[PDB]
This record gives C-alpha cells, sequence and structure tokens, in this order.
C-alpha cells in the first residue's frame, strides 16, 4: 500500500496473508468470509505469464495478522488448504477479467478478536454504494513504493472513480466485472494498492446496518500510485453468484 | 527476512 | 455470517476506528 497508514489492532480482522512454504514468503492478501473460506485473487494462484501455478500443498494461510514478518504467537492462526477453485472464465491471457477465487480451508478458523469475517454484499447494497466517489478502504502488507516493505499492516481509503474515467485511463479492456478507485490528479490526495496487496479486500462500512461489506479485490494497476492511473478491483457483487456455486456445492 | 512458523504448519 | 463484518474490537464494542467517517462522509 502506497501512501497509507499502519492499521490499527483489529480494524481488519478478516485480513488474510498467503504465505509460501517453501521459500517461506508473502504471495498475497486474502479475505476470511465464512470459518471455513478465504477470498483472494485469481491471479494469485495463478497467472502463466509469469509461470505461476500453485497448488494447494504449497500454501498456508495466515489469519489474524498485524506484523508482516513476526510469527505473532497466540494471536494468527496458520490455516492448510483442502481445495482452490479459480473462477473458470477467468481471462488471465488478456485482462485479468473475472480475477477471483476461492481457498477452502482443511478446518475451520476460531473466530477471535483478531479474527472475523467480512460480508459479501447484495444487490441492493451493491447498487447502493458502488458509486463514484463513495470511498472504500484498502488493506495489506504490499509494498510502500513502485520502486520499500511495512512492519505492519497497512491501510487506506479510496473513492471509486467513474467507469468512463477508468477506461479513459489505460489500453486495457475494462469489463463490467472490474471497477476502479484512487484520487485523481487535481484531488492531491494520493494512495494505491501495489506489488503484495493482490488478492486482499476493498471493503466499505455499510450506513444502513454498520456493517462492512467487501466489495472488490485488489486486481491490477499500472504502477503504483501514479498520476492520472487508477487501481483495478475485481466487482465482487458480480462474480457473487459463482461463489455461492461453489460454497453451495463444496 | 520472515519469522520461522511453527515446523507443525509445515508439515 | 449472520456476525459478518461487526468487528470485534469495533462494532461489537461501539468504538470507532480512526478513518471509518472519512467512509461515511463520502455516501452523499
Ligand atoms: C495449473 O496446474 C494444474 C496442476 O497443478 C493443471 O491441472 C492446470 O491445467 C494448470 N493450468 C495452467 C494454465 O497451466
Ligand atoms: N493498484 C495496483 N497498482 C499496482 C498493483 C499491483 C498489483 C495489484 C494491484 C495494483
Ligand atoms: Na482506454
Ligand atoms: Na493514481
Amino acid at each position: 500500500i502506497v501512501e497509507g497508514s499502519d492499521a490499527e489492532i483489529g480494524m481488519s480482522p478478516w485480513q488474510v496473508m498467503l504465505f509460501r512454504k517453501s521459500p517461506q514468503e508473502l504471495l498475497c492478501g486474502a479475505s476470511l468470509i465464512s470459518d471455513r473460506w478465504v477470498l483472494t485473487a485469481a491471479h494469485c494462484l495463478l497467472y502463466p505469464p509469469w509461470d505461476k501455478n500453485f497448488t494447494e500443498n504449497d500454501l498456508l494461510v495466515r489469519i489474524g495478522k498485524h506484523s508482516r514478518t513476526r510469527y505473532e504467537r497466540n494471536i494468527e492462526k496458520i490455516s492448510m488448504l483442502e481445495k482452490i477453485y479459480i473462477h473458470p472464465r477467468y481471462n488471465w491471457r488478456e485482462n485479468l477479467d473475472r480475477d477471483i477465487a476461492l481457498m477452502k480451508l482443511k478446518k475451520p478458523v476460531a473466530f477471535s478478536d483478531y479474527i472475523h469475517p467480512v460480508c459479501l454484499p447484495d444487490r441492493e447494497t451493491a447498487a447502493s454504494l458502488l458509486q463514484a466517489g463513495y470511498k472504500g478502504r484498502v488493506t495489506g502488507w504490499g509494498n510502500l513504493k513502485e520502486t520499500g516493505q511495512p512492519s505492519v499492516l497497512q491501510v487506506v481509503n479510496l473513492p471509486i472513480v467513474e467507469r468512463p474515467v477508468c477506461k479513459d485511463s489505460t489500453r486495457i479492456r475494462i469489463t463490467d466485472n472490474m471497477f476502479c478507485a484512487g484520487y485523481k490528479p487535481d484531488e492531491g490526495k494520493r494512495g494505491d494498492a501495489c506489488e503484495g496487496d493482490s488478492g486482499g479486500p476493498f471493503v466499505m462500512k455499510s450506513p444502513f446496518n454498520n456493517r462492512w461489506y467487501q466489495m472488490g479485490i485488489v486486481s491490477w494497476g499500472e504502477g503504483c500510485d501514479r498520476d492520472g492511473k487508477y487501481g483495478f478491483y475485481t466487482h465482487v457483487f458480480r462474480l457473487k453468484k459463482w461463489i455461492q456455486k461453489v460454497i453451495d456445492q463444496f | 527476512d520472515f519469522e520461522e512458523i511453527p515446523e507443525e504448519y509445515l508439515q | 455470517e449472520a456476525d459478518c463484518g461487526l468487528r470485534p474490537l469495533f462494532e461489537k464494542k461501539s468504538l470507532e476506528d480512526k478513518t471509518e467517517r472519512e467512509l461515511l462522509e463520502s455516501y452523499i
């Protein structure tokens, strides 16, 4: 996260770290959506242009974390993966359309002050909140600058951007399964996701019921915090029927 | 530069 | 799911975090 700040303790208790077993390293962010299911970006697990194709046994998920590098004894919980599910129409060839994946844990994780699931949006919450100018919150342990790394989880609040502005910022084909967020050059304020934040959540706090909803997944961007560029996020609600199908059948 | 995790999770 | 999105150290104790008001103020 570029131009963010240190998270408060327990501020994002649905935050998940995807952790490579060997070599031990951060792979991506992710989010907890129930005691057995973790949501992330498909490109965190499968990206053939970079020879990336992780299997269940390559990975762990670390939940309840704050420090990036420490083993947070008595606080974090480390879980093994039972199965990965990648969206069947994830488009890694062109533009990361449908950049979404689910990971089922081998055993349910115990909730705590530091470990708690985020809600997924319904149609009405998505319609009300996914409007240009409305701000969401992005969290992760990724790089602090494009070209360095944080001691603890970082957080930044960013406004959703009008779709024509998103499209006009890039040569990539933008789809209805994506939205973009970030400040414009003349808005003064700054902030973006960066390498390592991939797969983490873009959340919004509903003013109707005071619950946090995951509206986006950190998907891609052109540089980190570049003027005139925006971060792109997977549109969770648009892919929710697939989410439900996977969970209701596995 | 990550602290070693308990070996029980890597087995 | 029934309890989703309500943080133990914030909403469940009626404590606000330092920047959530920025989000609320954007929801016009
Ligand atoms: C990814 O790897 C799995 C086996 O680990 C294989 O079944 C799948 O076809 C691979 N996909 C690509 C695009 O390489
Ligand atoms: N928003 C983003 N800028 C750079 C980047 C890398 C990976 C994921 C998201 C972004
Ligand atoms: Na364009
Ligand atoms: Na920018």
